[PDB]
């Protein structure tokens, strides 16, 4: 065993094109669409509740996620990959933030945090 | 701390007195020593209240993760979980654990894991401070196949000098029936035994 | 310098508007072991003062012996020994404090911790503590030992300055006592149930109680508790 | 702790600082270090303070019968030899005692003997006692002449002090000063060492280091 | 080893550092040079535990010639003295630390000043006029708090040096076998080889 | 040989009416020998004071941490860190240092920016907070400075008045310690103006 | 430090003194010893008071993403479980002794937790110096069946007991009330029986007592335009 | 193995007027974390215009108070009824105290009355006699609390004259009784905040040539 | 060592085994430590053989003396005696004695002396490394005024179970009766008392 | 104290002894003569711990003192040699024991012969040519076992003590301040001034 892929799956083709990258914004084009509008006194983020079966309890499939008590996400594309980096993007606000300042990171630091992370999905091995 | 366990005629009961000291103060006066590990395996601790508690809480997940893949264990299996975490951790645990458990097949069985973390199984066993002043009376007062109520009256008489000559002993008698039947838990109040 | 080895556990008492009360148990320790259960540890000298005593029973013994003589040594030719010159808990107290101080410093304690509890032939209350280093207090209550940790806390409530003497009858401050010795009970794994008190009032004299027990227990409670956290059943 | 007396032309200089410490704890600011034995006999207190005074005053009441008996000054030799005849006897005890007993007699001329609680007696010209002791032997060292005047004596041993004062930290408080004479010793005042720190280093030039 | 002094002058920095290296029972030298050049216009001084001292010295020096070649540049005393701060500090936490203290004597070509630092094994620096390690300063310091001027020349902190030396001759009871002293200033580092 | 007492020094931190004053005396030493008298204690991250008694060669490295980490902060968040924020960062930082601890004291102070609130917090060398109202004391003369500071202090006090009685409750502390003086800084920090004031004491 | 906890009616009450302690001095006297681990789960702690902060912080932290992860509220079981097995892999270096207290969809719980990471449950609870003290009262009010009203009264009595007592505690009494089905009330100063008496003198200074060297003005603004 | 000695706590306090003199201390005894007592009196009477508090380990202080009090009593026995003046009572005491110099009185005496010119007196003594006269000292627990702030606010040290900075010193002007007491009670007050074995209560023994007066305060109990 | 004093009807009996280690060596598997000092005063010796033979052979002598004297000596009086000896010389001993004793007037006595040299009067005593073991046995069985016959059985059952468990204590078991009739020395062998 | 050294020539005895006293940090005298003159052919140096040297020494001397009042004789080197030498048998079993190592040269005026004795705190009495204490024998008795001769004249033997002392100087750590030279001969006890 081991992860013996060790090496970049997503390059540079001779266009300069990352087609991984291309390909994953593909996905999130085929998504459900959801928005976000700031007003002057708060913020909104909306989507739709795609249930995939009326069998399905959609009440228990969460779009909308809250990852500090003031900052809330929503997405567009696969919802399975949404869902592990909600857990990513809770926990380091808690461990990169929270656990040394005592209080909750700002927007624009969380999000460059989950940015990180999914930027590295597009380098690492 | 005085804890035994007694096998009889139906299975085996477990018993108990309720105190935790820190030195001289009684740090908890209602303290529930019987520890259930599976539904019909419990153990009486004895040592290090810290140790103990880790040692059943790592036993616990043990026996439930051997329960989903392979069903009941015996009672053995439960004693030999209890000595590797015991033996192969000797010199950081200070831990004196009796186990006991009833199967259909084996009936009531008692094991007896002391300080070393080797095994002992014993048609009964006594442990902690206070057992030391009933090596007497409980080798002349134990027969085998006893009813539940005679095995009732010998832990309760038993554990009852353990606590009047142990200053680390006292409280409440607890007990645990471990039977076909099912598991029932006893208690027996000062008032009670004190004048046995 | 040596170790306790027979030990008593702890003596409590305090003031009340018309004299003093000790209390202690008839307990025997021989380290853990709960070795010897008929031990009087309050010894009463004439009828005017009781002298508690904790610590090493060995030397609880001496000390009785030392306060028999006392008395015998006070007759002698003494025609006022049961008038005007009897024993005062003051002259035996201070005795015993000299005593105690003399020993610490020969590097030889008698290992105890006393209270010397009495009324005084004014109608004074007295009450003080000595202990194998030979430092002594006043105080409208006190105990040794556990006593002084758990007992204390409890009998403060009832007298906590000067002022609250006059207004603690001798109902109230038996109530408080025995009360103390049911929660040293609960909480001292060297304590008794059994045990003795003392009451000195100036106007009824000392009456001595024996065979007492700690009695309405709340054990009950202990049916509900089980495990240590996650446990059920 | 900084102790210290030398011999010159006018005869003795003793000048101690005035701090006691318990740890890092000053206890005292206002301690007087200079043991005044008799009006001819000067000791100094470093070590033990109890040990110093309790036994330099009984000093002066050995050398007072001696005068009674012998009709005489007692000598420095045999003052100071009392004393450390009497500590040897405790050695191994326990005390603690650096001293420099200073006196003034005919035959002798200005004499000081160090005497200590392991029972050492040393006869001397320039003794320096205590925690702060190597920064007052810097300043003495380099500026001692024995034809030095009484006016210069005095202030060498007072910004001997000093320099020890502000460097030991267990040093301070204020300056004692005497001028041991055949006639007696004269007692030249207490100098709180704050204000003759910035006195002396605007007079002086030293302490340029130091910012005032 | 023993003696370690600095005195910043008006132009230049003076390190005097003695000559004996004393194994026990025995002095086995009388010339030892207790310091190394770090760069042309820095010298360090030590002294401490036998082998540590000129271990740790050497690396420092190690890595400032790697620094200099590098970059082609002369750090400044002030950045040579917080990179061996840095390290010590480092040290003193260390499995076993390095139980070296150091002087370090510098003349700054950027702002035309010598400096001297003081830097202990525990890593705590301080920038002085003059100083000392070990028992050199209790009995040097009086000296120097009352003669030092910030306007001296090379030559009267030479004299203020020997009345120094004289003193620690005196009164110290180890026979530390006179000191190499070398001054640090704009033209570089030279050895007074009469002293 | 006990690291809290080898350099001596003290810093004490107190509040006044919109205002914050924190000290420190200059002396670094070597047990009995003094080393330096320009030893500063506080530092500054912005318009964040902290102060650091204990063993100097962790005052020195707590400060560059700290420097290093504030500077960081500032051009992640794009503005200066605050007396609270930051107060939960010499603790977070000290704590991560359990069983390993730098031996120090630190004193924060200073004026949120925008509450305009005066702040100041103490700890223990290995990261609790002590957040008083009144004063917080450091240093091996900490007894005698909760002394001074106990009688000597009053809430709302104004700038030139707080001044006054934080330099006396530092001074007349310093001189009971043989290991703090030589010196003694007082910072008065008001919302957009600190004044820096050097004291003259005894130098011994 | 004294504190407590009690277990009535329809929830758990716990509570503390504010007096925390550097040897014999008083480092602060209205310090907070009532942490919040989750909204309806608080704990009381004594020993190392840094240690009791941290490993508060740290379950509170893990408790909160648990709950998140989990869309349940946290209950007290699993903060239990969590200290316990933290302070046992420490054994016991990590100085933190704890009273652990809550509500959940489960009910109310009152655990004690020790350094070693031992566990007790319990109806009526004391730590720290003052327990003793703390116990005594408890042992000699407590009843079954106890409202809130006087299981507040209770616990602030037992509180009281170490401030009087115990050298080691003093000042505040700070409390807590946690109850079924209801917000958690952290009830700061709820007792302040050790107010300072007004002093005799006033030590103001008159202005220009301290002697000064030398003043200047700290820049605290960044690098300026232009 | 035996340990012959304890700690009590208390914190006292001698203060030297012109004409008066105050010694006070707490009356709270202690071991370890538990009070003893609230009122035990530290601070004794022992004739001659002579009031004298012996802190530290309380059976090593009662000794020494108990033996004072003796060679007052002798004194006037074997000199004609002669009073003994407060400097002689303190080289009597250095002698008591060093005559245990090898097994000491764990003690930190003070005691205070007037001089035979009638001025106020306090003299200081360390465990093994060690003593000197002076006009402020702080003794036991709570005296690194207590002495810093009498330095500054007694002898006004670090306090200048406004208007001069620093160039002239605040005039050390005498004290009344009133003003002492005050300086006193703020002293106690202070400490019993900070220092755990401070509180409960405040006795002050006022010896002036009338003789000597009690006041009593009460301090925080907590 | 196990050795116990138990009065009983018509007098007091003495029960002791009979072994003397040395760490694990028995130097001695035949040892009398049941110790005449007076015709109806005998003792049982436990701690240090040498300090409790020297202990007795002092009280002896005093209770010889005294009888020459002042007749016959009460079992209190020679209680005391071994009491002044062990508790002034309390820091110089380790000895644990049991003093048993038949007068005419006051029949049988029994009084033990602890290390600490303290004196307790009690109906029985036990004492010994291998008394702990039969606290609990000998509380729940021990009457007042039994027969020579059941006192005997009771002594005989008690270190019956005290040699069982306690490894410093075998042998035999050798008892002392004391009554108005005289002093009657009994034995009993391994074989008898280990099938009990 | 520190170095004792002695060596008996031809027709004298010579006695070296440091000047140095050291308390720990400070080299307090650099004039002490650790010497008395027992008798007027009798000269006894010392060396041990602080105190206890001065006083054997001065004990001694009183003692000898008296006997020779007592007598009107002066008793013989080896006679003197052999009271000192019981005086520290008797004191190592004492109490507290004299830590004082003795050299004691002598002119006995009977046979006209120099003596030398060590002796050490323990009572350890030889008759040497040449004998020291502490140290100076390792640095000293490679060179004296090389130089000496029996018949060497008293300029000799201080030419060959001067060797030792450059040794001691080249080669021991401490500074014991130069040394102070006595000789003892037929005329009696006289000290060398410039050494
Ligand atoms: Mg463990
Ligand atoms: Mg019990
Ligand atoms: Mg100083
Ligand atoms: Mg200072
Ligand atoms: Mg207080």
């Amino acid at each position: 065993m081991t992860d013996r892929y060790s090496f970049s799956l997503t390059t540079f083709s001779p266009s300069g094109k990352l087609g991984q990258i291309d390909y994953a914004l593909t996905a999130v084009k085929q998504g459900v669409t959801s928005l976000g509008i700031k007003a002057t006194n708060g913020v909104v983020i909306a989507t739709e509740k795609k249930s995939s079966s009326p069998l399905a309890m959609s009440e228990t499939l969460s779009k909308v996620s809250l990852l500090t008590p003031d900052i809330g996400a929503v997405y567009s594309g696969m919802g399975p990959d949404y869902r592990v980096l909600v857990d990513k993007s809770r926990k380091v606000a808690h461990t990169s933030y929270k656990r040394i300042y005592g209080e909750y990171p700002p927007t624009k630091l969380l999000v460059s945090e989950v940015a990180k992370i999914m930027q590295e999905a597009t380098q690492s091995g | 701390t005085s804890i035994m366990a007694v096998t009889f005629k139906d299975g085996v009961i477990l018993g108990a007195d309720s105190r935790t000291t820190t030195g001289a103060y009684i740090a908890n006066r209602v303290t529930d020593k019987l520890t259930r590990v599976h539904d019909k395996i419990w153990c009486c601790r004895s040592g290090s209240a810290a140790d103990t508690q880790a040692i059943a809480d790592i036993v616990q997940y043990h026996l439930e993760l051997y329960t989903s893949q392979y069903g009941t264990p015996s009672t053995e299996t439960a004693a030999s979980v209890f000595k590797e975490l015991c033996y192969e951790n000797k010199d950081n645990l200070t831990a004196g654990i009796i186990v006991a458990g009833y199967d259909d097949k084996n009936k009531g069985e008692v094991y007896t894991i002391p300080l070393g973390g080797s095994v002992h199984k014993l048609p009964y066993a006594i442990a902690g401070s206070g057992s030391t002043f009933i090596y007497g009376y409980c080798d002349k007062n134990f027969r085998e196949n006893m009813s539940k109520e005679e095995t009732v009256d010998f832990i309760k008489h038993s554990l009852s000098q353990a606590i009047k000559w142990d200053g680390s002993s006292g409280g409440v008698i607890r007990m645990v029936v471990l039977t076909a039947a099912g598991v029932e838990r006893l208690i027996f109040y000062p008032d009670e035994y004190e004048q046995l | 310098t040596q170790q306790p080895i027979v030990t008593g556990t702890s003596v409590i008492s305090m003031k009340y508007d018309n004299g003093v009360i000790i209390a202690a148990d008839n307990l025997g320790s021989y380290g853990s072991l709960l070795r010897f259960n008929g031990v009087e540890r309050l010894i009463p000298v004439g009828d005017n003062t009781v002298v508690g005593i904790s610590g090493d029973i060995s030397d609880m013994q001496h000390i009785e012996r030392l306060l028999k003589d006392l008395v015998t040594e006070n007759a002698y030719d003494n025609p006022l020994a049961d008038a005007e010159e009897a024993l005062e808990p003051s002259y035996i107290f201070e005795y015993l404090a000299t005593v105690m101080y003399q020993r610490r410093s020969k590097m030889n304690p008698l290992w105890n911790a006393i209270i010397v509890a009495g009324v005084q032939s004014n109608g004074d209350q007295f009450l003080r503590y000595v202990n194998l280093l030979g430092v002594t207090y006043s105080s409208p209550t006190l105990a040794t030992g556990f006593g002084a940790h758990m007992a204390n806390p409890l009998l403060r409530k009832v007298v906590d300055r000067e002022s609250d003497i006059p207004k603690t009858t001798v109902q109230v401050a038996e109530e408080a006592i025995v009360n103390a010795m049911r929660v040293l009970y609960y909480r001292d794994a060297r304590s008794s149930r059994n045990f003795s008190l003392a009451i000195i009032d100036k106007n009824t004299g000392l009456t001595f109680k024996k065979n007492l027990q700690v009695e309405n227990m709340k054990w009950d409670f202990a049916k509900d508790i089980k495990g240590y956290g996650t446990q059920k059943i | 702790t900084t102790t210290l007396a030398f011999r010159f032309q006018g005869g003795i200089i003793v000048a101690v600082d005035s701090r006691a410490t318990a740890g890092n704890w000053v206890a005292s600011q206002t301690v007087k270090k200079v043991i005044e034995i008799n009006p001819f006999l000067l000791g100094t207190m470093a070590g033990g303070a109890a040990d110093c005074q309790f036994w330099e005053t009984w000093l002066g009441s050995q050398c007072r019968l001696h005068e009674l008996r012998e009709k005489e000054r007692i000598s420095v030799a045999a003052a100071s030899k009392i004393l450390s005849n009497l500590v040897y006897q405790y050695k191994g005890a326990g005390l603690s005692m650096g001293t420099m007993i200073c006196g003034y007699t005919r035959k002798e001329g200005p004499t000081i003997y160090y005497v200590d609680s392991d029972g050492t007696r040393l006869k001397g010209d320039i003794f320096c006692v205590g925690s702060g002791q190597t920064f007052a032997y810097g300043v003495l060292d380099s500026n001692y002449k024995w034809d030095l005047s009484v006016e210069d004596a005095l202030y060498l041993g007072k910004r001997s002090i000093l320099a020890a004062a502000h460097r030991d930290a267990y040093s301070g408080g204020s300056v004692n000063l005497y001028h041991v004479t055949e006639d007696g010793w004269i007692y030249h005042g207490n100098h709180d060492v704050g204000e003759l720190f910035w006195k002396v280093k605007e007079e002086e030039g030293s302490f340029n280091n130091v910012i005032g | 080893m023993d003696i370690i002094l600095g005195i910043r002058v008006q132009d230049s920095v003076i390190l005097a550092s003695s000559k004996a290296v004393t194994r026990g029972i025995s002095v086995l030298k009388d010339s030892d040079d207790k310091t190394r050049q770090l760069s042309p216009h820095t010298l360090m001084s030590f002294a401490g535990e036998a082998g540590d001292t000129v271990q740790f010295a050497e690396y420092i020096q190690a890595n400032i010639q790697l620094y200099s070649i590098r970059e082609d540049y002369e750090l400044s005393p002030q950045a040579v003295s917080s990179f061996v701060r840095q390290e010590l500090a480092k040290s003193i936490r260390s499995r076993r630390p390095y139980q070296v203290n150091v002087l370090i004597g510098g003349y700054d070509k950027k702002k035309n000043k010598p400096e001297l630092y003081q830097i202990d094994y525990l890593g705590t620096k301080v920038e002085l006029p003059y100083g000392a390690h070990g028992y050199s300063g209790f009995y040097t310091f009086s000296l120097l708090d009352h003669h030092y001027r910030p306007d001296m020349t090379t030559e009267e902190g030479l004299d203020l040096l020997k009345l120094c030396v004289q003193e620690l001759e005196k009164r110290m009871p180890m026979d530390f076998k006179g000191v190499i002293v070398k001054i640090v200033d704009k033209d570089g580092i030279r050895q007074v080889d009469d002293f | 040989s006990d690291p809290s007492s080898i350099n001596g020094g003290i810093v004490v931190a107190m509040t006044g009416k919109d205002c914050v004053a924190i000290a420190c005396d200059l002396r670094l030493g070597s047990q009995s020998l003094g080393v330096s008298n320009k030893f500063e204690k506080i530092f500054h991250y912005g318009h964040v004071f902290l102060g650091i008694t204990g063993l100097a060669t962790d005052v020195t490295t707590l400060n560059e941490m700290f420097r290093y980490k504030t500077n960081l902060y500032k051009l992640k968040e794009e503005r200066a860190i605050e007396p609270e924020t930051f107060t939960q960062l010499v603790s977070s930082s000290l704590y991560e240092r359990r069983f390993g601890p730098y031996f120090v004291g630190p004193v924060v102070a200073g004026i949120n920016s925008k509450s305009g609130k005066p702040f100041i917090a103490g700890f223990d060398l290995i990261g609790c907070i002590d957040e008083a109202k009144d004063f917080i004391v450091s240093g091996t003369a900490s007894d005698q400075l909760f002394g001074m500071c106990e009688s000597l202090y009053e809430p709302n006090l104004e700038p030139e008045d707080l001044f006054e009685t934080i330099s006396q409750a530092l001074l007349n502390a310093a001189d009971r310690d043989a290991l703090s003086g030589w010196g003694a800084v007082v910072y008065i920090i008001k919302k957009d103006e600190v004044v820096k004031r050097y004291l003259k004491m005894r130098q011994d | 430090t004294t504190i407590v906890g009690v277990k009535f009616n329809n929830g758990v009450v716990i509570a503390a003194d504010t007096r925390s302690t550097q040897g014999p001095i008083v480092a602060d006297k209205n310090c907070a010893k009532l942490h919040r681990i989750s909204p309806k789960i608080w704990c009381a702690g004594a020993g190392t008071a840094a240690d009791t902060e941290a490993v508060t912080q740290l379950i509170g932290s893990n408790i909160e993403l648990h709950s998140l992860y989990t869309s349940r509220e946290p209950r007290v079981v699993s903060a239990l479980q969590m200290l316990k097995q933290h302070l046992f892999k420490y054994q016991g270096h990590i100085g933190a002794y704890l009273i652990v207290a809550g509500v959940d969809p489960t009910g109310s719980h009152l655990f004690s937790i020790h350094a070693d990471g031992s566990t007790d449950v319990g109806y009526y609870l004391s730590l720290g110096s003052g327990s003793l003290a703390a116990m005594a009262v408890l042992e000699s009010h407590w009843k079954q069946d106890l409202t809130k009203e006087e299981a507040i009264k209770l616990a602030s009595d037992a509180i009281q007991a170490g401030i009087w007592n115990d050298l080691g505690s003093g000042s505040n009494v700070d409390v807590c009330v946690m109850e079924i089905g209801k917000d958690a009330e952290y009830l700061r100063n709820y007792l302040t029986p050790n107010v300072r008496e007004e002093k005799q003198k006033s030590y103001k200074f008159p202005r220009g007592t301290t002697a000064v060297l030398k003043e200047s003005i700290v820049n605290i603004c960044d690098i300026q335009e232009e | 193995q035996f340990n012959p000695y304890g700690d009590n706590g208390g914190t006292i306090l001698g203060i030297a007027g012109e004409d008066f003199a105050v010694l006070a201390g707490d009356t709270r005894n202690i071991t370890d974390y538990s009070i003893n007592s609230r009122y035990e009196p530290k601070v004794f009477d022992c004739g001659d215009n002579i009031v004298m508090s012996a802190n530290g380990f309380a059976a090593d202080g009662d000794a020494l108070v108990k033996r004072f009090k003796n060679s007052v009593k002798w004194y006037h026995f074997d000199h004609n009824d002669k009073k003994l003046s407060i400097n002689s009572a303190a080289r009597n005491i250095q002698h008591l105290l060093y005559g245990k110099r090898f097994f000491p009185y764990y003690v930190h005496t003070i005691i205070a009355g007037l001089d035979e010119d009638g001025k106020g007196a306090v003299y200081s003594f360390d465990p093994v006699g060690s003593y000197e006269r002076e006009q402020c000292r702080a003794g036991g627990a709570a005296a690194s609390l207590i002495m810093p702030f009498l330095d500054n606010q007694v002898n006004f040290k670090n306090q200048y004259e406004p208007g001069t900075n620093g160039k002239v010193k605040k005039p050390l002007k005498y004290l009344s009784v009133e003003e002492v007491i005050k300086l006193v009670r703020d002293s106690f007050t202070s400490a019993t905040e900070r220092h755990i074995q401070v509180g409960d209560g405040l006795e002050i023994l006022i010896v002036t040539k009338d003789g000597v007066r009690k006041e009593f305060y009460e301090l925080k109990r907590d």
